[PDB]
RNA sequence: AGGGGAUCGAAGAUGAUCAGAUACCGUCGUAGUCUUAACCAUAAACUAUGCCGACUAGGGAUCGGGUGGUGUUUUUUUAAUGACCCACUCGGCACCUUACGAGAAAUCAAAGUCUUUGGGUUCUGGGGGGAGUAUGGUCGCAAGGCUGAAACUUAAAGGAAUUG
């Protein structure tokens, strides 16, 4: 206060902030690669679905929607990219 | 504040905060000069002899005397650590 | 005298010489 | 025979600050008019305005009188001095010394060529005080204190030669025109011109040099 | 009510302030000091006076009064200064939070090393 | 809704000086914004500044001194007729010695000492002391 | 002028809430603005509790309060209740007693 | 300027540590507080006591600087914080103030409380309020103990500290006083762990 | 900015809305409307002739008591009928 | 204009009170009070405070959404839930403390960033009374709504704070 970097600011104090209040906007939201090990390849989701996602063969489910960060669906895994 | 040749014109050039550069005016009877002591060789704090900060009396009435304090002195060079440029 | 019934004064007073005026349209 | 109480006081007596240009470079707060007797001896007053207040009280009315003075040179040092009491040569007396402590300094400027003596303002100023905006301006030479009486008598007192003034509110309620005025010509020293933007180095204070020949017994 | 007057009291306040050797629990020396070391002009307002500085006086060397400082309180104050001898390094080790030695490790360097948890 | 984006720029510096701060990030920029960023720092009154790059319409840090009491923006660009100048600078600047009113003219964004020297004129766009 | 920040009495973000009745005088008055107590008190009373036990059946029985909230009318409120009237500040507590 | 060995040193902070002059404020954290160092859960604030020592420094590094070293003055109306300016102005040069303040201390001469001093030192500028405002009639500097939760109002210099009680205000009160003669005066080199005991300024009791 | 248009195209706006409040002067308004040609025993002009009808004895006003001797004049160009002062001690005794 | 008409209850009639008492308090109780179809368009319809945008300062609660957690409580076999807790973050209804700042003041996070006077835009006021009167227009079944003057009079009317 009174006297402070505004141009390279703590990375902390930036990452609790609202996605539109940063330095730079950017979302922060993400994608990820999931699983329902009854098959062998791995659909790629966005974390907020909206669409319940259904697998590619099987109609099996995936995630249910919500009001942000989708509800991934039992048993499943995820890596994030 | 000169004048048509040279010559010092206007008397009493003021100081000035430290922190804010404004001029600290007469009135100003809540404004404050710190005289930080100048230390030589195992402690021994040499009387009459100081490093000197102004600071306004809009600036400590604001509360920002400890902080601007802390990084005038600190980036003048007696502290290290306690300040952060950033926030 | 209160606002109000003054308002209501002239409010009658008005209908007053609405009926008279009437007389001679 | 003087005695002064406060450090202040003391040092100046004791000859050791020269001028009130000292006291206000570090700002020091006076308390003891001979201070500003001593180092500032050409002084005249004037005794602006007088009017009758009062006051009820629960056995008896109270009809104290104000009285406004104003004290300078004609040299840069300005006092606005206001005090009730129940006798007029009382409020004038108390006002008077008031008046001697209030002094704050002037600065003065040029209309705009560097030739001798200044005459007129560094800048327009303002000052107000309850509902009266007093706005001085710089003005050419010769121009004169283009202002009502009393205003003049103050800035005439301040040192100003040619300066132009401009009042907003009920200016007829001279008590706070005055002390508008005031606060006019006292913001003169508060006002950042480029040529201040050169940095002085920071002096130590008269307190702190002549310490000892300071201090109580 | 025998409640005494301010100049009762403010005498008597100024007379234990700068005269308290000499002076006693005795009102009957303490009227004669009166006399000799005080200007009066009524028998009446001496002794109303005397009996209290008296009074102010017998509880003083029960504790002190407010509003009487002879200075030789202060600095009785002064070498009635002491106590200790035990301190606060026992026993063990200088137990601290999970960031206190955080804070520590940050920092410094050696310290005897005692952690604790917490709970809602 | 967002009127002159130069008069927000102008102001949050003011407020930012009159709260004794050292810095504004200003916000969205642009050509004239900097263009007056530009003279204002020409002549001492801020440091120096900074483009940041949203990839939007931009951000500005401002970095400032003390030595600035106002910088105001004309909220209507008046035009202004070369003689019409004396005027201006008359109503809105504490002393014929220093401080300046910036304009536009057909020869680029300059303060009216500039404009008087090079001879030309425009509209008015604010003003620095 | 003005002489309350609440003015009347409790009420932003609505514009009409709903008028009570006063339990004293029956003068309506706007639920928010009401001035309402509890009045819990024994069925009994005082002395009353020994002679009642002592010729009762049931061993000390049990014993059952009355419950009923009371709505006050300001001039009702003021000219008994609470209110007395406080000093330009104390006025502004909210807290109880 | 930084001098050598004037690192915060091991036995100093085991000194604190015992003291408790860390353990800061609850949820109360005044804004113009970057003396912290990571919340500890359960509603506490740990002070990174690093800075505290380098802010004592400072501390004494302006007390020790007054060609007068008593026309500096030390206040605490806090009972905790009067049994320590007494010692803390034993030692050094110093006039105290304990007890109650008494207003028109620093504007009116008047007064037989006055006082007029180049420097003040306060332990809690809650309780002390009166005198921090005084001072500021009148261009004084101000020295303050400050928790997580004090005014900074018109105090330059913090030293962040622990106002909740016990030995912290005596401890660092010790620590002022220790300093200030390390400096210019009457001690000594190193380690010099100091004759005089840290409880000997303290509240006492019952 | 409160009210006023700042426009640079606002001038037509900022006009009319100056014309319609310059009707709130009283001057302007009774400039406009010809009230000192219209109503107004004078005709506008500065004097004017008339011939004396009545002498009267106009009461003074509180907190004043007086008999203060005025003339009923009829304006000789206009028949309009007006009370008019006669000053100083006397001069009742001049008219008839 | 139909219905409905428990209740309370303009009007009216009463019993008392009063010097009087067309009232206050008590009784009777028409219209009304509710509802459908249609009118009317006004309230201190009030926050007596236009809307959009920016900037300027601290604090704890709470309402809705969200995110984070080897948090608590729910037992079953761990979870899954839900409720709770703790930190943040948007957008709400508000209170607190300050006040750099503003005001004639009371007070005001706007009523601030205004003689250092300009982001955009709408509306209204220009001493008091006369008077929201006269008049014309227009809307309405009406009651009345909107628009809305002058002559003449007058030195104050008014606001906020103080002491009585
Ligand atoms: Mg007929
Ligand atoms: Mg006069
Ligand atoms: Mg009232
Ligand atoms: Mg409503
Ligand atoms: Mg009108
Ligand atoms: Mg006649
Ligand atoms: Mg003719
Ligand atoms: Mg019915
Ligand atoms: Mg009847
Ligand atoms: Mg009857
Ligand atoms: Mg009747
Ligand atoms: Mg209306
Ligand atoms: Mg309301
Ligand atoms: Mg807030
Ligand atoms: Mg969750
Ligand atoms: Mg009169
Ligand atoms: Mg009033
Ligand atoms: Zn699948
Ligand atoms: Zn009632």
């Amino acid at each position: 206060v009174l006297v402070q970097d505004l141009l390279h600011p703590t990375a902390a104090s930036e990452a609790r902030k609202h996605k539109l209040k940063t330095l730079v906007q950017g979302p922060r939201s993400y994608f990820l690669d999931v699983k329902c090990p009854g098959c062998l390849n791995i659909t790629t989701v966005f974390s907020h679905a909206q669409t319940a996602v259904t697998c590619e063969s099987c109609s099996t489910i995936l995630c249910t929607p919500t009001g942000g960060k989708a509800k991934l669906s039992e048993g499943t895994s995820f890596r994030r990219k | 504040m000169e004048n048509d040749k040279g010559q010092l014109v206007e008397l009493y050039v003021p100081r000035k905060c430290s922190a804010t550069n404004r001029i600290i005016k007469a009135d100003d009877h809540a404004s404050v000069q710190i005289n930080v002591a100048k230390v030589d060789e195992e402690g021994r704090a040499i009387p009459g002899e100081y490093v000197t900060y102004a600071l306004s009396g809009y600036v400590r009435s604001r509360g920002e005397s400890d902080d601007s304090l802390n990084r005038l002195a600190q980036n003048d060079g007696l502290l290290k650590n306690v300040w952060s440029y950033s926030r | 005298m209160r606002a109000k019934w003054r308002k209501k004064r002239t409010r009658r007073l008005k209908r007053k010489r609405r009926k008279v005026r009437a007389r001679s349209k | 025979g003087w005695v002064p109480v406060t450090k202040l006081g003391r040092l100046v007596k004791a000859g050791k600050i020269t001028t009130i240009e000292e006291i206000f470079l570090h700002s020091l707060p006076v308390k003891e008019f001979q201070i500003i007797d001593t180092l500032l001896p050409g002084l005249q007053d004037e005794v602006m305005n007088i009017k009758p207040v009062q006051k009820q009280t629960r056995a008896g009315q109270r009809t104290r009188f104000k009285a406004v003075v104003v004290v300078g040179d004609s040299n840069g040092h300005v006092g606005l001095g206001i005090k009730t009491a129940k006798e007029v040569a009382g409020a004038i007396r108390a006002g008077i010394i008031i008046a001697k402590l209030s002094v704050i300094p002037i600065r003065r400027g040029y209309w705009g060529t560097n030739l001798g003596q200044p005459h007129s303002l560094a800048t327009k100023t303002t000052g107000k005080c309850g509902s009266v905006t007093v706005r001085l301006i710089p003005a050419p030479r010769g121009s004169g204190i283009v202002a009502s009486p009393a205003v003049k008598k103050l800035l005439q007192l301040a040192g100003v030669e040619d300066v132009y003034t401009q009042s907003n509110g009920k200016t007829r309620t001279l008590e706070n025109t005055l002390k508008a005025a005031f606060v006019a010509i006292g913001n003169t020293y508060g006002f950042l011109t480029p040529n201040l933007w050169a940095e002085q180095p920071l002096p130590v204070s008269p307190l702190d040099i002549y310490s000892d020949e300071a201090s109580a017994q | 009510g025998r409640v005494r007057t301010k100049t009762v009291k403010r005498a008597s306040k100024a007379l234990i302030e700068r005269y308290y050797p000499k002076l006693t629990l005795d009102f009957q020396t303490n009227k004669r000091l009166c006399d000799e070391i005080a200007t009066i002009q009524s028998k009446r307002l001496r002794n109303k006076i005397a009996g209290y500085t008296t009074h102010l006086m017998k509880r003083i060397q029960k504790g002190p009064v407010r509003g009487i400082s002879f200075k030789l309180q202060e600095e009785e104050r002064e070498r009635k200064d002491q106590y200790v001898p035990e301190v606060s390094r026992s026993n063990g080790v200088l137990n601290v939070d999970n960031q206190t030695s955080d804070l520590v490790k940050s920092l410094g360097l050696k310290l005897p090393l005692s952690v604790i948890n917490v709970s809602a | 809704t967002r009127s002159s984006v130069l008069a927000d720029a102008l102001n949050a510096i003011n407020n930012a000086e009159k709260t004794g701060k050292r810095q504004v990030l200003i916000r969205p920029s642009s050509k004239v914004i900097i263009k007056f960023l530009q003279v204002m720092q020409k002549h001492g009154y801020i440091g120096e500044f900074e483009y940041i790059d949203d990839h939007r319409s931009g951000k500005i840090v401002v970095q400032l001194n003390g030595r600035l009491n106002k910088c105001g923006v004309i909220s209507p660009r008046f035009n202004v007729k070369i003689g019409d100048i004396e005027k201006w600078t008359a109503n809105l600047l504490p002393a014929r010695q220093f401080g300046y009113v910036i304009l536009t003219t057909s020869a680029g964004i300059m303060d009216h000492e500039e404009a008087r020297r090079k001879h030309v004129s425009g509209k008015i766009l604010g003003f620095v002391y | 002028p003005k002489k309350r920040a609440s003015n009347g009495r409790n009420k932003k973000g609505r514009g009409h809430v709903k008028p009570v009745r006063c339990v004293n005088c029956s003068k309506s008055i706007p639920k928010d603005k009401a001035i309402k107590r509890m009045a819990i008190r024994n069925i009994v009373e005082a002395a009353a509790v020994r002679d009642l036990s002592e010729a009762s059946v049931y061993p000390e029985y049990a014993l059952p309060k009355t419950y009923n909230k009371l709505h006050y009318c300001v001039s009702c409120a003021i000219h008994a209740r609470i209110v007395r009237v406080r000093s330009r500040e104390d006025r502004k507590n909210r807290a109880p007693p | 300027s930084l001098p050598a060995t004037f690192d915060l040193t091991p036995e100093d902070a085991q000194l604190l540590l015992a003291a408790n002059t860390h353990l800061g404020a609850r949820n109360v954290q005044v804004h113009q507080e970057p003396y912290v160092f990571n919340a500890r859960p359960d509603g506490v604030h740990v002070i990174n006591v690093g800075k505290t020592w380098e802010k004592l420094v400072l501390a004494a590094r302006i007390i020790a600087a007054i060609p007068n070293p008593e026309d500096v003055v030390a206040i605490s109306s806090r009972t905790f914080g009067q049994r320590a300016v007494l010692k803390f102005a034993a030692h050094t040069g110093a006039t105290p103030i304990a007890g109650r303040f008494t207003p028109g201390s620093f504007t009116n001469y008047i007064t037989r409380s006055f006082k007029e001093p180049r420097l003040v030192i306060v332990t809690d500028p809650r309780s002390d309020a009166q005198a921090i405002k005084e001072a500021s009639y009148v261009n004084i500097p101000v020295i303050a103990l400050t928790d997580l939760d004090s005014p900074s109002e018109f105090v330059d210099v913090a030293i962040p500290c622990n106002n909740r009680g016990k030995h912290s205000i005596g401890l660092i009160w010790y620590l002022l006083a220790r300093e200030v003669l390390r400096l210019r005066g009457a001690l000594v080199d190193r380690t010099q762990p100091w004759s005089i005991m840290p409880d000997l300024y303290f509240y006492r009791d019952p | 900015g409160k009210g006023k248009p700042r426009g640079l195209n606002s001038a037509r706006k900022l006009r009319v809305h100056r014309r319609n409040n310059r009707w709130a002067e009283n001057n302007y308004k009774k400039r406009l409307l010809g009230t000192a040609f219209k109503s107004s025993p004078f005709g506008g002009s500065s004097h004017a002739k008339g011939i004396v009808l009545e002498k009267l004895g106009i009461e003074s006003k509180q907190p004043n008591s007086a008999i203060r001797k005025c003339v009923r004049v009829q304006l000789i160009k206009n028949g309009k009928k007006v009370t008019a002062f006669v000053p100083n001690d006397g001069c009742l005794n001049f008219v008839d």
